RNA sequence: UUGACCUCAAAUCAGGUAGGAGUACCCGCUGAACUUAAGCAUAUCAAUAAGCGGAGGAAAAGAAACCAACCGGGAUUGCCUUAGUAACGGCGAGUGAAGCGGCAAAAGCUCAAAUUUGAAAUCUGGUACCUUCGGUGCCCGAGUUGUAAUUUGGAGAGGG
RNA sequence: GUUCUUUGUAAAGUGCCUUCGAAGAGUCGAGUUGUUUGGGAAUGCAGCUCUAAGUGGGUGGUAAAUUCCAUCUAAAGCUAA
RNA sequence: GAUGGGGAAGCUCCGUUUCAAAGGCCUGAUUUUAUGCAGGCCACCAUCGAAAGGGAAUCCGGUUAAGAUUCCGGAACCUGG
């Protein structure tokens, strides 16, 4: 699958936000809510 | 002069009116759907309706198509009673020349249209001719004895109904009618 | 600028506010070439917002210009 | 032709325009065993621009520039160096 | 290849009823010439006229002024589009008294009015003149175009809607 | 050989213009059936939903080609009434609005048709209270020019 | 506040005379087709034909006729709540 | 599948083969670098539509945690100037 940027960039983002909850935010003096909660699993939900 | 012309074109058919309507239609007919302005064909009772004068000048011509109503579909169908069932012969509430006024508008509303005059009739159309004034323009609002057309809403309305033939084909009556509605009414 | 603003507001040439800007820039860049652990940044942020102060103060004193 | 109004101001610029010294584990190596500086870029990389960039900014000279569109958004360049620039040597910057 | 449009116009403009209607043909048959290369005596007099004989200039004006009788040798023009306007004139010319004159170049009768077009032009002054003009001219011209309007319908023809001028010069009521 | 008149164009050549959007509610066009009739066509549903094209702060309407008996009344708009009544109707099922009355808000007006063929209009330039493409001037230059002013419910008189 | 007052040939209000100026056409009305209305031989709308008048037309909630009478000026406009 | 246009109340429908100015370009050209002209081809009836069709030009060796007919070594051929 030799892609195209349109689907490239996007592919790349799948990556960029494929990451576990930040952990700082966990203690922002306010609330913060735990868990990435938006979590693509390249085996569960799927891209485009 | 204006008067002679007015009461002159008041006698149709008639030698001149005819031997003229003929050349002309034989001309006109052949010249693109609408074929914007030239220099005002019949200026006579054109003044009666704020003639040429607008804005500096601009009065375009359009051939609408004659006849009754093209009921689309192929079918019915839809039950039929209260047809419904009927198709070939519905009749257009529109106003034949009205359509003309609208299209003219579309073909360019750089202006706004003051009113539209007849001119001739084949068996395959009805040769109507509309007027303008380019509000988004000059003296139109400058030497505005007429900025009426210019102000906000009174514009493009060359088919919101508030025109003349629509105004007529609706309710400019007063008494003996249910013709200002809307309404509906009455609940 | 890095201020002020009340400073950059006057008044060296486009070819003066120039190497001021170019300066702060070679700053920001090297400031990046740091990139090593922490990182704070902190004055990467400083140098940055400033970079703009310059940029904006730079695109007006050429505008009121065109405005003549 | 003709006119009487126009655009506005020469905004900008548009250039700059070499990102953030993309150098890690393997990159350093590039700038080592091979002598080929692994900077990065701005995806809208004007291409031979990169040339004019480094050749200007770090100013030494370069020979090839093969430039992958890394999996990130990272559009990272692969620059070399004529008999001049000795990598770590022109790693005065980084 | 769209000059045709107008070309072919003139074509049927002749072809169909090769005359047709009123002096609507007078402004045709008797037009093609009207009013000779003898008219240029008029269109030379009425040339430097703005010095020896004032001038006219006034379309509707010349209409009410052939109703107000103070007119001159009034010459109506060949050209006309519509021909509607100047087709009035051909009637209230004798129906009042003036000496009609279906003169040549429309735009010429706009030369003799320091303006672009224009409509039919006339007069009402001289004294030098008064003879020279009205004499040879109004004699000859009034003869031609007038005794022409006599029949003139045919030749062609019709001098149509008199019932028109009837209406018009009636009307006032 | 040399000017224009005229319909027709072509200009990145100058300068504006629209086109999309959009809860409600306004101007239109275009148009169902479900439904009730204990059936079903008539019809009701309904000038309703859907579809389309146009506005606004509202919109639309409005100085009557009205209502009216005598009596008379006097642009629209809205409300209360008029009235579930005049009518309309397989006169079945159901439709069903008006107009001297009391309210609410209050405004009235300009063209075409008439002459002395315009001294009225666009611009663009110079300068101008207005500080660069700009509120309006003046003078001037090209261009417009059946589109400068009284007169339009009532007549003001229109002319003398 | 108006240090102005370019004008005052700038405009308004009697009885006297001039079928006094004369006022919107493919329109008005009609035949017919559809449509719509509470509209009923009684709505408007729009098609296709036909097509006026000028002591003219429109209307007057049954079609004709003929007298009369009553009442407004249509087929070009703007306009606050 | 836009446009020359034509249908449709209208979203839009229909037409690329039967309808100004053409479409531009070209060498020479009125030329000291604009731009007519000498002459030619002239609705070219826009453009989209192939990672198997059409189709300029590379290969061997070496290399990595993970690439490669590219990186790098050597040796090449094409295209435009």
């Amino acid at each position: 699958a030799q892609k195209s940027f349109r689907i490239k960039q996007k592919m790349a983002k799948a990556k960029k936000q494929n990451r576990p909850l930040p952990q700082w935010i966990r203690l922002r003096t306010n609330n913060t809510i735990r868990y990435n909660a938006k979590r693509r699993n390249w085996r569960r939900t799927k891209m485009n | 002069a204006y008067k002679y012309l007015e009461e002159l074109q008041r006698k149709k058919q008639s030698d001149v009116l005819r031997f003229l309507q003929r050349v002309r239609v034989w001309e006109y007919r052949q010249k693109n759907v609408i074929h914007r302005a030239a220099r005002p064909t019949r200026p006579d009772k054109a003044r009666r309706l704020g003639y040429k004068a607008k804005q500096g000048f601009v009065i375009y011509r359009v051939r609408v198509r004659r006849g009754n109503r093209k009921r689309p579909v192929p079918k019915g169908a839809t039950y039929g009673k209260p047809t419904n069932q009927g198709v070939n012969e519905l009749k257009y509430q529109r106003s034949l020349r009205a359509t003309a006024e609208e299209r003219v508008g579309r073909r360019a509303a750089n202006l706004r249209v003051l009113n539209s005059y007849w001119v001739n009739q084949d068996s395959t159309y009805k040769y109507f001719e509309v007027i303008l004034v380019d509000p988004q323009h000059k003296a139109i609002r400058r030497d505005a004895r007429y900025n009426w057309i210019c102000d906000p809403v009174h514009k493009h309305r060359e088919a919101r109904g508030l025109t003349a033939t629509g105004k007529k084909s609706r309710g400019i009556n007063k008494g003996h009618k249910f013709n200002n509605t809307k309404a509906g009414r009455r609940k | 600028m890095a201020g002020v603003k009340a400073y950059e507001l006057r008044t060296k040439s486009k070819e003066q506010l120039a190497s001021q800007l170019v300066d702060l820039k070679k700053e920001l860049a090297e400031l990046k070439v740091q990139k090593l652990s922490r990182p704070s940044l902190p004055k990467i942020k400083t140098v940055r917002k400033s970079i703009a102060c310059v940029l904006t103060v730079i695109n007006e004193q050429q505008r009121e210009a065109v405005r003549q | 032709y003709a006119s009487k109004a126009v655009p506005h101001y020469n905004r900008l610029d548009s250039y700059k325009v070499i990102e953030q010294p993309i150098t890690s584990e393997t990159a350093m190596k590039k700038v080592e065993d091979g002598n080929i500086l692994v900077f990065q870029v701005s995806m809208k990389a004007n291409k031979y621009q990169i040339k004019k960039a480094v050749k200007e900014l770090y100013e030494v000279d370069v020979l090839k520039v093969n430039t992958l569109v890394r999996p990130n958004g990272t559009k990272k360049a692969y620059v070399r160096l004529t008999a001049d620039y000795d990598a770590l040597d022109i790693a005065n910057r980084i | 290849f769209q000059y045709t449009l107008d070309r072919n116009t003139a074509a049927e403009t002749f072809k169909l009823f090769n005359k047709y209607r009123p002096e609507t043909a007078a402004e045709k048959k008797e037009r093609l010439t009207k009013e000779a290369a003898a008219v240029a005596e008029g269109k030379s007099k009425q040339d430097a006229s703005p010095k020896p004989y004032a001038v006219k200039y006034g379309l509707n004006h010349v209409v009410a002024l052939i109703e107000n009788k103070k007119a001159k040798l009034v010459l109506i023009a060949n050209d006309v589009d519509p021909i509607e306007l100047v087709v009035f004139l051909p009637a209230l010319c004798k129906k009042m008294g003036v000496p009609y004159a279906i003169v040549k170049g429309k735009a010429r009768l706009g030369t003799l009015v320091n303006q672009k077009t224009s409509a039919v032009a006339a007069l009402t002054e001289v004294r030098a003149e008064d003879e020279a003009a009205l004499a040879k001219l109004v004699s000859t011209i009034d003869a031609n175009f007038a005794d022409k309007y006599d029949e003139v319908k045919k030749h062609w023809g019709g001098g149509i809607l008199g019932n028109k001028a009837q209406a018009k010069m009636d009307k006032r009521a």
